[PDB]
């Protein structure tokens, strides 16, 4: 293979960082963490209670924390030779995102590439993208799930309370925003949470 | 697929300046063949093909920044 | 034979450029798909739940993989005969616009096209100006009409939880806050993704 | 009559080229339909459910569907003795603009002309240009909204007939605009509000 | 006396036509009517109901209608003498500002340009440019809102009362603007909106 | 009436523009009358004219779309 | 019908510049009938035809864009 | 130890500017108090009653008093030594974003270092930039949790107590929570507690 | 780390500018031992590197800033 | 008299002074608008 | 301000000096050289060429400023 000149290789390069914001942060890394965390804030009863440029700084750095060992072996394998000149860049570029399409087949459904390859180990790019988006989100929600579960049991657990105290007309709201604000941060609530996060989507 | 357009565009386009630029280094040297006539002419054709990839360029990613801000 | 030249080529190439990509991907093949996706999410009582650059990537994909067979035949009968100069600009302009406008005259309902031409009093291969916006109509139609039964399920479950939170004489209490945990369990445990895509692009397939 | 010559002709037209679409279709043609278009996404109690790039394309082709005949009448008359040169552009201009104006006449109101006159102190079909386009411009967006709140009653009507209902069935922790959304969509589709609505609009405009 | 050259002439006209648009439409003519029309576009309850570029047409006729008289006596007095080099530039610039500033005078409140007197302490009508320009700016936004104030209060009126009679029917959960909408441009056409707006407002700037 | 002096401003410019290029024309014929040294002054002043209106067009569109620009 | 009249101005644009190539070939190309000043006198008018088309397209795609970037 | 020339300088500095909203100002100085914040304004049961635009601005009048020693030294012992002109401007940035460091340090949990490092995967004081931040956010949440579930049990005892006699309580208990909470005059105690809490 | 990459690039792109100013010195001095050419090409090398640089910085913020501009 | 060039220096330095202050100012409005922006 | 005024009308006056000697030395005056004039006129040329690079460079950072999104 040819070697680009140094035209064509600054204008791909300038070029790529334009794909960069959706390529790299929405259907490759985090999109199941931004989910979470939106329902996750909309099970605390209080929407935009920490901001949310908390929260996506937060997940820029968790992302930036569990993709360790893939922008290792791109960085080592692809830049390392050629940084250096011994290979060419249109044939390092796809040397280096061999591994991250390794890590991709590994999070996206162990079904959905074939319900991918109806209605087109080594899959092509047109079809892994969107079967992997659309099962990274039917697990984000599956986990939107589990998180919700112990605050709907808490809620109704004070509303059973309330009503057996007698009193209809109170809202169980203020009553009880304290009481999951208290055992959420009593059960090492963030820690467990990034833990368990970092956890299902690394194993 | 589209990709394969790409790259034949961008090694169609890169392949055409290397020649141009092959082609003037062995002018420099004095090498019988060139005659100052030919150099200018490949160059010129490669900046418009150059420019002609730019435009394309800049009109493909403006329309996808535009269809990315849709509701 | 006439033709044009290739600086006139080159200008109404760059020209379409501008045109194409926008109007050809809104009011030509998959505006039909973001309104649904729209409607879902304000259907899911969560809006802004996916980020809107997932959704509309998502949907432009889905629209590239329902334009295969289309894009395919443009592709071969324009190109074939015209990117080795076999054939003039002019007439392989309309002889590759020809599939898309095959394409279109299927997805359509009759009186949309009847009322446009009744409206600019023209008296079959319908010209250009009165079968688009008789198609884009006709896609804004069944657009909301998929949307509907894609609300259904849900104001089906909402109602129903609401009932059962009413028997217990709990009448004080937001309903949204314990529809919507079971709302998305019922949508993950249906395989929602696979089968809501599945259903929209085979009723797009006629 | 005398004729530019071929150095500013081109000038003129090329500026003209800059106003005539944006200005001339703000404020001359079409102004009634997207403030309806959008009054009526406004009332579906869904915003931008249809794409704010697609009304915006319907609401022009309705534009050069029903601008047929003072298009053709404009057409007719300056293009035809021009383009054989029988006439001038400074003439064609003016002989052009007669059939648009008296099309734009027809649709003002009566006491808008008249305050307009007032407020350029003229005395007293032979009307300017200068005091006539605005008020054809307030004549346009005033039953613009006298048509966008005619086109609001039904869909008020089942909100608050589907709120009665779900209030009278003892339940009050309840969003209707959640419940209310789909039948009004539902009842949209079932009588083919798009199709009607267009129709009605364009042959107002025609009457 | 002595004038100027025809080079340095063309010169300063063309750079007068430069600054023309910040320094004579945003803080000299109407800066008011656009805040106006903006304070009555949020009024409604419905953010870019119109667009933009009709308001902001209509917003510029309107204010050529209002100062026809003070420009017409500033072309009188600039032109008919310097149309047939009666008078130079460095004394037409002076005679052509002065009875634009003899209008925009009234419009200023003195209290401000009191204030901008000790902002430059000058010596007590015959006011230079820089104590007199902000002088203005700030006594045209200080009745802008005076006005769009006036203009708000029937439509929260309007809002209040429908909220009132809604909430006392046991519908706590529904929101009132979205049958709030269909009254309010009900009224607004109603009662000849858009004509007695203008032309009050005109007359609210005449005296 | 801005529509007149905007007409009479383009009058002053096109008469200027025939006249330098009907001289130009009984010229070049050989009529006796017409002096090179009166035709390429004529020229040159209807240049001069024809830039200061475009200029003029120019700066005016400019600030027309400067003002449309901008939002209420 | 204006999709018509546009391929209407493209053909007579492109006709003058083929028409105008085609005369300096048969000029550069040593046979009689031309003149250096028609292929010089035309490699201009086309070329400023083809600036008129340009221009044109600018103006209408500028004010297409300005009219679907509407705040609706 | 060569300096850096003026345009890539000023280019540093303003790109370097432009970090202001997130990583200067919401996760450094107050993504503690508008937390609080937001939590005290659904506790009165009256979401948006006082307008979001004074409340930003007080809370960022607040952060800006609270830092007040940091940002005091970080002056003093920077802009001084950088007109002084020995120090470059990486070496300006470094040596004056260490008391940042030791401030950090002073506002992080007993073992979130050691989570935060675990999951930057190195061996174990000498602890980058890169563990801290995060490390501080997390712990800056929980304790604004903390504080607002403090401020958050007064005002339940007072629904509890004013709901217990028997009609909406929370209507008529509105006014009566505003009047203990004017007349007790809980901006004072709160900002103290909060001041003092902050430096621990 | 890619932390340090951000001062790595920025001294990579001031070391070429610092030599660049040396060697413009010691020439506009008269001194014998600098070409004319060789600096006036090591200028023009320093201003593309710097363009280069400044279009990196731009695309990297707009980045930042759309990714951080939206409802998580 | 002055010298040669030092005018048009002076208006270069006054010109990127007004450049910067101006950069400077603007991104920090614009922070400050998009920090007093929230629920 | 208050000053740009005396300097076109400096420019002003430097033309017009130059014009009117040209202006007397053609119609026949035993007064001038033929060589003040012309290098009057280039240093006239030279001051007007200043003048407008000066109004060039106000200009574009009045723009410059105003175009601000404050």
């Amino acid at each position: 293979g040819q070697s680009w000149s140094l035209s064509v290789q600054t204008l791909v390069f300038i070029t790529s960082l334009t794909f960069l914001p959706a390529i790299l942060l929405m259907m490759t890394s985090f999109t199941r963490i931004i989910i979470v965390f939106g329902l996750l804030r909309n099970a605390l009863g209080t929407p935009s209670a920490p901001p949310n440029q908390v929260l996506l700084g937060l997940a820029l750095f968790l992302t930036f924390f569990i993709m360790s060992p893939v922008i290792d072996k791109i960085y080592v394998d692809a830049y390392q030779p050629f940084s250096e000149q011994k290979i060419s860049m249109q044939e390092a570029l796809d040397k280096g995102a061999q591994p991250l399409r390794a890590f991709m087949l590994r999070q996206t459904r162990e079904a959905d590439l074939a319900l991918f390859a109806r209605l087109a180990e080594a899959v092509p790019m047109r079809i892994l993208l969107p079967a992997y988006v659309t099962s990274e989100l039917k697990t984000a929600f599956q986990i939107g799930f589990t998180i919700f579960i112990p605050f709907l049991i808490i809620d109704l657990v004070i509303a059973s309370v309330l009503m057996a105290l007698g009193m209809m007309m109170v809202p169980p709201a203020t009553i009880a925003l304290p009481f999951k604000l208290m055992l959420f941060v009593l059960v090492d609530g963030w820690q467990l949470l990034m833990g368990s996060l970092a956890q299902s989507f690394y194993s | 697929s589209f990709a394969g357009q790409l790259h034949a565009a961008l090694d169609r386009i890169s392949d055409r300046q290397a020649a141009a630029r092959v082609q003037a280094e062995k002018f420099t040297l004095g090498e019988p063949g060139i005659a100052l006539n030919d150099v200018m002419a490949d160059m010129q054709k490669a900046s418009v093909s150059m420019q002609m990839g730019i435009q394309v360029r800049n009109k493909l990613v403006a329309a996808y920044q535009e269809v990315m801000s849709m509701q």
